[PDB]
RNA sequence: AGAACCUUACCUGGUCUUGACAUCCACGGAAGUUUUCAGAGAUGAGAAUGUGCCUUCGGGAACCGUGAGACAGGUGCUGCAUGGCUGUCGUCAGCUCGUGUUGUGAAAUGUUGGGUUAAGUCCCGCAACGAGCGCAACCCUUAUCCUUUGUUGCCAGCGGUCCGGCCGGGAACUCAAAGGAGACUGCCAGUGAUAAACUGGAGGAAGGUGGGGAUGACGUCAAGUCAUCAUGGCCCUUACGACCAGGGCUACACACGUGCUACAAUGGCGCAUACAAAGAGAAGCGACCUCGCGAGAGCAAGCGGACCUCAUAAAGUGCGUCGUAGUCCGGAUUGGAGUCUGCAACUCGACUCCAUGAAGUCGGAAUCGCUAGUAAUCGUGGAUCAGAAUGCCACGGUGAAUACGU
């Protein structure tokens, strides 16, 4: 329970913060706009589809503040971003959109550069004869 | 081994002390660009033969430990064999095997 | 060798339009590992496919996958003093990639100004069977129909099964000669 | 690329010989290994005699040389000419 | 011969280090060469006491030197004498002034160097080596312990090959990061050229001697630990 | 509030050997004074070392070492000038380096 | 892991022999500093500052010059003479100890079968029994997620207010390092010889011991180092030592190995446009500063790096443009100017930039890593580091085909 509502959309090593609020439908992101932002790019579809998936674009106000990341990540991290916060409009509400998908953080983790290798596992290419 | 990277190790601090001190802005004050329309006299610039072995060029060290040549660390003072030696033994502070 | 069967990752719909079709696509389509640029290419294809017929702008797409497949693939497996050649069946993962992967294999070098006129141009071509993989898809089954005289080490396998306490058979099974 | 990036050079080494062997108009080679060091007013009708890691090449200065370094015109390297390689053994 | 040297990857967790001061990156090098040259001038003047390990430290303008002894009067010697002369002359090998404590004595009949050191002696002195390895490792797992490996090098007998043998029994594991685990190679000589003892020795799976600390931030140190919470 | 008149803060390589130091220096700093605050962590750093694992050739196998180095900073409010008395009374580590220098 | 000298094995030219580095003695000088001149410089003479240290007040150490030895020194040879240590197969999936029985014994058996696994993992079991090593474990690291700290960290909200944590003020908030939490073939279902185990089911970042790493039994291989370093056998020690300069590995004829970057358009071009992580910075970098054509530059407060800097992160994003013609890709060559570290930048050094401009249209023989944060591809930082990074090492962006079958 909180004044506004806060996810934190870790995805990727990219961190979305993420407040939303009851409003009009409007948002802001990293201080500017949606058009300045993400101009004429997939990425805006992106952070729109939870919204509209569980009916709520025109009706939610937000504010994001994102570091980190790749820019078409950034929008992906938001995805989780508004999902985090979104728990309690329902009690089923985190459980359906971890089935969507879309709360799901890429449980994939780095490997490290190892030690006598060229790249993580790339053991040197030799031909030696 | 060679004894003579050991001689060269002691023979650079009394001649970069020697040398160097009194010269040490000189390069830049009488050549470079803050001699723009004073100095660059070439009779106050034939001194930098003095400091020739004394030269920040010449700070190439080798190890301290056995003055062995070559592959050099200037943060142990040593080489990668003789690094990876002290270290099986627990010698260098801090050190442990990496994983991540 | 390998103890049992493993699977494998699962590529996921994409965020512009929820079709595992497309997801498999953009996949086949990264250069470079630059997937978000193989996305605008796919999504600006399918809108120029939409001008050609605004019925569905999947439409000529899905077809396309469709007509240019191959369900089969030619492996080699020795006979004695001869390797020969058997067919063997690919599973639809592969069936559909093959597919897709030799559409965008000719869309690359077909010289209009934009990979996605291009890509939108070449799903033109084979989806009305017309185009560069129909050849491709023939070639493939011309072999699986020649090539059905031979089997895999085919003198000894034929007793093998019959006396390991296998079926009569051929046994498609570890520990089976095959 | 390269350059003498902004200081003035003489050279302090070239500096003796030539001054004693100015005032003779000429004398016998100077005997040089300095060969890093570039050619100047001051040594124009002298000739320098130029270590280049095996012996002393003498380099006569002139007008049209003070362009250049001493090692220059004094080789080091050895260009293999390539009609063919040496095959055999000898007895 | 394969494998990493076992004590060279437990050094980070739940085992110290051999050595333990703080230079900060430039006067590492210096501080590492005079430990170095402590460690090996050192060892040499004590050369008639009995010692299984050396540590070594280096606090602000001083040097402290722990030793490791066969029992707790050897190194102390004669009205503290002989103790006085150690720290003298590290004194005079060091870059500061000396300090010097001995430790607490603990296993000195099972360790690894003090066992190395008499198999080595034999072979210094030619003896045939008939039950020497076997004779090595029944004492050693008579006098204590859970399990022994013992490795022998140096041409034996004297001959014109490299000729080794090795004798391991109980239980010695190899790739362990937690507890200490003592080895110890000895280099030694004889008339032909160098012989050398390699000694595992195994206490124990859990050593205490260094973990993580008890606590969280919060409960530890200070009850009153709360801010402001702005009010710049 | 307050001003900060000398910083303290301590440096080791040791991950728990730091923690442990700096809460005695803490308890230490509100024991003998009266404006304290808890140890603000500070981002670790990290250097990497590549050496050979034989003596001689043997390109492919290589060793790999990690050192830590684990900056604490407590940060006192006003430190008393029987903190400062204490800390210099009581030296005597090598696993912590106390800088007393600020920034 | 950074070759103009030095370094750096070599070669040439210069120079001396207890020695360019220590200990010791005989004789002169304090060493240290500042400075003219001869000599390439090594090296020497001389000037000028200083007379410390100890002293039958001779003389000497330190350190240098000079001379002997004991000795320092030696990349001096032998890796069937070695010590120390590690590589190969290979995460091979095996290796062995105690002990009984069967054989006259060398040796078997156990270590092999059935069932199951990443595994000699584990159920059943035969004259094999009991057990240990590797594998298993402790271990770090990360993920979500709970939690505390609250600056050199932060600001859903509110105030002063351009709506900037600058400040009244806030902990909601990432966020940093640490307490740790979660996941155990444990539950539940099916299969599987009761069984280990594989798969499903449910919540969650995640179900197959979560992702990643640490992590390799014993050993032939006569592997490989005498050059980290130990060291016998064994040689010069006016030297198989060492200082100073110049040249050299990176030469060039090509072949062969590897990696980068490319051959395209997934792109390049122009104009506009975006968010990093992690670390490094007392030979070093460096605010402010003025100079500069971008980069840079010299000066300097300063730094200890969550403060300031390297750093302008790049690919990617927007619009128009381009079609296999070496171009609209690729930019080497080379001419010239502006800048740098140094006696010195020509062959063997760096940075910026203007103009023109070759090889290469994805390579026959040949040739390797890879199971998923992997391979691929892009940039960044770092160890080394005067000045050199395509290498190596770690970090973050974007990130794949399939694993049927033996």
């Amino acid at each position: 329970a909180e004044n506004q509502y806060y996810g934190t959309g870790r995805r990727k090593s990219s961190a979305a913060r993420v407040f939303i609020k009851p409003g009009n439908g409007k948002i802001v992101i990293n201080q500017r706009s949606l058009e300045q932002y993400f101009g004429r790019e997939t990425a805006r579809m992106v952070v729109r589809q939870p919204l509209e998936l569980v009916d709520m674009v025109e009706k939610l106000d937000l504010y994001i503040t994102v570091k980190g990341g790749g820019i078409s990540g950034q929008a992906g991290a938001i995805r989780h971003g508004i999902t985090r916060a979104l728990m309690e409009y329902d009690e089923s509400l985190r459980s359906e959109l971890r089935k969507a998908g879309f709360v799901t953080r890429d449980a994939r983790q780095v490997e490290r550069k190892k030690v006598g290798l060229r790249k993580a596992r790339r053991r040197p290419q030799f031909s030696k004869r | 081994a060679k004894q003579s990277m050991k001689a060269r190790e002691v023979k650079r601090v009394a001649l970069a002390d020697k040398y160097f001190a009194k010269r040490a802005e000189l390069k830049a004050i009488i050549s470079d660009v803050n001699a723009s329309d004073e100095d660059r006299w070439n009779a106050v610039l034939k001194l930098q033969t003095l400091p020739r072995d004394s030269s920040p060029s010449r700070q190439r060290n080798r190890c301290r430990q056995t003055g062995r040549p070559h592959g050099f660390l200037r943060k142990f003072g040593l080489s990668r064999i003789k690094v990876r030696e002290a270290a099986m033994r627990g010698e260098i502070p801090g050190l442990k095997k990496a994983s991540w | 060798p390998r103890r049992r069967v493993i699977g494998q990752r699962k590529i996921l719909p994409d965020p512009k339009f929820g079709s595992e079709l497309l997801a498999k696509f953009v996949n086949i389509l990264m250069v470079d590992g630059k997937k978000s640029t193989a996305e605008s290419i796919v999504y600006s294809a399918l809108e120029t496919l939409a001008q050609r017929s605004g019925k569905s702008e999947l439409e000529a797409f899905e077809v396309a996958l469709e007509n240019v497949r191959p369900t089969v693939e030619v492996k080699s497996r020795r006979v004695g003093g001869s390797t020969y050649q058997v067919p063997v069946e690919v599973r639809p993962v592969r069936r559909n990639a093959l597919a897709m992967r030799w559409i965008v294999e000719a869309a690359r070098k077909r010289g209009d100004k934009s990979m996605a006129l291009r890509l939108a141009n070449e799903l033109s071509d084979a989806a009305e069977n017309k185009g560069t993989a129909v050849k491709k898809r023939e070639d493939v089954h011309r072999m699986a129909e020649a090539n059905k005289a031979f089997a895999h080490y085919r003198w000894l396998s034929l007793r093998s099964f019959s006396h390991q306490a296998g079926a009569s058979s051929k046994q498609p099974a570890l520990g089976y000669l095959n | 690329p390269r350059s003498l990036k902004k200081g003035p050079f003489i050279d302090l080494h070239l500096l003796k010989k030539v001054e004693k062997a100015v005032e003779s108009g000429d004398k016998k080679p100077l005997r040089t290994w300095s060969r890093r060091s570039t050619i100047f007013p001051n040594m124009i009708g002298l000739t320098i005699a130029v270590h280049n890691g095996r012996q002393h090449v003498p380099v006569f200065v002139t007008d049209e040389m003070v362009g250049h370094k001493l090692g220059e015109f004094a080789p080091t390297r050895t260009y293999r000419g390539h009609a063919a390689d040496k095959k055999a053994k000898k007895k | 011969g394969q494998k990493v040297h076992p004590n060279g990857i437990r050094l980070g967790i739940v085992k110290p280090w051999n050595s333990t001061w703080f230079a900060n990156t430039k006067e590492f090098a210096d501080n590492l060469d005079s430990d170095f040259k402590v460690r090996q001038y050192l060892t040499k003047e004590l050369a008639k006491a009995s010692v299984s390990r050396i540590v070594i430290e280096r606090p602000a303008k001083s040097i402290r030197v722990t030793i490791h002894t066969a029992r707790p009067g050897i190194v102390i010697g004669k009205k503290g004498e002989d103790v006085e002369k150690l720290r003298k002359v590290v004194a005079d090998i060091a870059g500061v002034p000396a300090q010097i404590n001995i430790a607490e004595v603990r296993k000195p009949e099972l360790d690894a160097k003090l066992v190395a050191d008499s198999i080595t002696s034999q072979l210094e002195r030619r003896v045939m080596f008939r039950r020497a390895m076997k004779r090595a490792v029944q004492n050693a797992m008579r006098l204590g312990a859970k399990g022994i490996k013992v490795e022998v090098s140096g041409r034996l007998g004297g001959a014109e090959i490299a000729r080794t043998e090795w004798y391991r029994e109980g239980r010695v594991p190899l790739h362990t990061l937690r507890a200490d685990i003592d080895y110890n190679t000895s280099e030694a000589h004889t008339t032909y050229g160098v012989i050398g003892v390699k000694v595992w020795i195994f206490k124990g799976e859990i050593l205490g001697g260094m973990a993580a600390v008890e606590q969280p931030e919060k409960p530890a140190a200070q009850p009153k630990k709360q801010q402001r919470k702005g009010r710049k | 509030m307050q001003n900060q008149r000398i910083r303290i803060r301590l440096k080791a390589f040791d991950h728990r050997l730091i923690d442990q130091a700096t809460a005695e220096i803490v308890e230490t700093a509100k024991r003998t004074g009266a404006q304290v605050r808890g140890p603000i962590p500070l981002p670790t750093r990290k250097e990497r070392f590549t050496v050979l694992i034989s003596p001689h050739v043997n390109k492919d196998a290589r060793d790999q070492y990690e050192i830590r180095t684990h900056l604490r900073l407590v940060d006192i409010v006003e430190p008393t000038e029987k903190t400062v008395d204490a800390l210099m009374r009581l030296d005597l580590a090598a696993g912590v380096d106390v800088q007393i220098s600020l920034g």
